[PDB]
């Protein structure tokens, strides 16, 4: 039911292996997981993804 | 150090017909057993009788629709089965609740008394259950209750009528300060948990309240599957109180 | 010179079966065949389906109480018959034009559109029938509407309520100044007379229009039986109009 | 429908024979028929009826 | 002997020559009526 | 070639070694995927 990931923090970049995607949703109402290197947002400047997609950028 | 992982689907997701199924046909088997035994008769003294027929036919039309809205059953549910489900089951709740309200204002008080009080009662009855009907579907296969900015409004009405009929229209009848047995206010003891449960969700869905830890989202995931498990066990608990009410005259 | 014996039960007495029983199950059949033919389905592809569907149930419950109230039938009709009867008429009657006037509104225009909007018109329906069925009887074994002041109020509300829905409300959409072909207004034409009868009833029971002779008092009541009459011919009407509006599409 | 004789009016005693009793009714909205020798209200001083009954006062 | 509230209008002739009695007429079951008991209704029936 | 509009939630998994290739989930049916059409929709489907 709704989100989650309601625990935004402010602080590793060259530590992200996985992610997904979810905007919007009919229960979703906020604005949103991602895992470390070890296994634990649009506005930020290095965050915002894209240029993880560029070290994965063969398809 | 600071993470933000967490996600449930909580004591309701597969175990399916050993909780829902089976409760739903036990539910429409006593529903019917006790429609057809106020149809087939000492079961014709009920004072205000055909309230507590219309409490039991409400009772029966949850039951068969309770299976409609389970998991466990058929994906690519429909929308429209989705949306139908909800309307009656949400309706025969608000008709259960409104009708109880009424036979405790005039339990001991014109020969349209008993169908202009009954008509009256489903009308807004059918009435109170537009927002939930309207604001309903089914996203990626499960029965979910829309709440979203798209339709913010019919999920607020919806909300704040459930709210009032279901934990303030029983501590609003809590207010009357004897004739005051209720011996069906366990009805609304069923239902109360589902409304504040509800108010709590809406509250926390619009970032209005005070939600601390992960540990809050999990109780309220929690809670709101067992609100929805206790409030699907009305159908097989009312006809039950309604044998009991008859033998209580 | 100043005498007034002046009195009538006009054209509606004793012929009974010849205009009523033989109607009302005609009707009955009709409203069944029109009603099952949807049920086995060319006849799945009526724009606003269930609209139309549920303009025809209301014209099958209308067929099958039209005996009930109707003269000639048993004698000594209890006040629970006859305040029923005249509940599901005087209800179809209201739900059959509350459709209309919602298709005429929503015609070309979420998966509860259907579920919500019938739900809706009907609670609409039942409760503006309240009056009515609060305000009946059957006083020396006839089915009649109270028109007194110990029910001057539920009369009054009711009266209204007719009118408005009867009269004012196609008139009300006469005001709007193309998508207004409306060939359903036959039924509106059916019903307008008996709204302005019973508006004219109004002022002249209680006693605030200029009835002048006996002329006047006696075309009242024909006009009155044949509005009445006139109502009840709308059972077996609809049945054909909705295999017209089936065609038209 | 509703009771009748609406046309209430100004006037014999002596030629008064048939009369009816409906006072109020469901759909009686008024106060009220009376047949003279050939055949055609309370407040009325000699229509105030109860010297008619007395009249016929064996019953 | 019976109940006298639910009668609801009445009527009453005058013994004319076809008329061999009074007859009056009370009807809610209208029956005709030319005793102790006849005359206890009448004053507050037609009050009531 | 098929529809990009009803597809609701995206993923990414980096080519890790169990990962031999950078698999990206994407489920509104939800299948793996590793064209001239595979990277037509992306960018606005990301934005939509």
């Amino acid at each position: 039911l709704r989100c989650q990931c309601i625990k935004t923090y402010s602080k590793h970049p060259k530590f992200i292996k996985e992610l997904r995607v979810i905007e919007s949703g009919p229960h979703c109402a906020n604005t949103e997981i991602v895992k470390l290197s070890d296994g634990r947002d649009p506005k930020e400047n290095w965050v915002q993804v894209e240029k993880f997609l560029k070290r994965a950028e063969n398809s | 150090e600071a993470a933000a992982p967490c996600h449930s689907c909580n004591l309701l997701d597969d175990s399916a017909l050993p909780f829902f199924i089976l409760t739903s046909v036990l539910g429409i088997l006593a529903s019917s057993t006790v429609l057809f035994m106020l149809f087939r008769p000492r079961w014709q003294l009920c004072p205000g009788w055909p309230v507590l027929a219309q409490l039991a036919v409400g009772s029966a039309l949850f039951s068969i629709v309770v299976p409609v809205l389970a998991p466990g059953l058929g994906s690519t549910r429909s929308s429209a089965l989705c949306s139908l489900g909800y309307c009656v089951w949400y309706g025969s709740a608000f008709a259960q609740a409104l009708l109880l309200g009424c036979h405790a204002s005039l339990g001991h008080r014109v020969p349209g008394l008993t169908l202009g009080l009954t008509v009256g009662i489903w009308g807004v009855a059918a009435l109170l259950t537009l927002p939930v009907t309207l604001a309903s579907g089914a996203s990626g296969g499960l029965c979910t209750l829309i709440y979203s900015t798209e339709l913010k409004a019919l999920q607020a009405t919806h909300t704040v009528a459930c709210l009032a009929i279901f934990v303030l229209l029983p501590l609003g009848l809590f207010g009357a300060k004897g004739p005051w047995m209720n011996i069906l206010w366990a009805w609304f003891i069923f239902w109360w948990p589902h409304g504040v449960v509800l108010g709590l969700d809406f509250l926390v869905r619009s970032k209005l309240l005070l939600l601390s830890t992960c540990l809050a989202q999990q109780a309220l995931d929690l809670l709101l599957n067992l609100a929805e498990a206790l409030a699907i066990l009305h159908c097989v608990a009312t006809p039950l109180l309604l044998a009991l009410f008859c033998h209580q005259a």
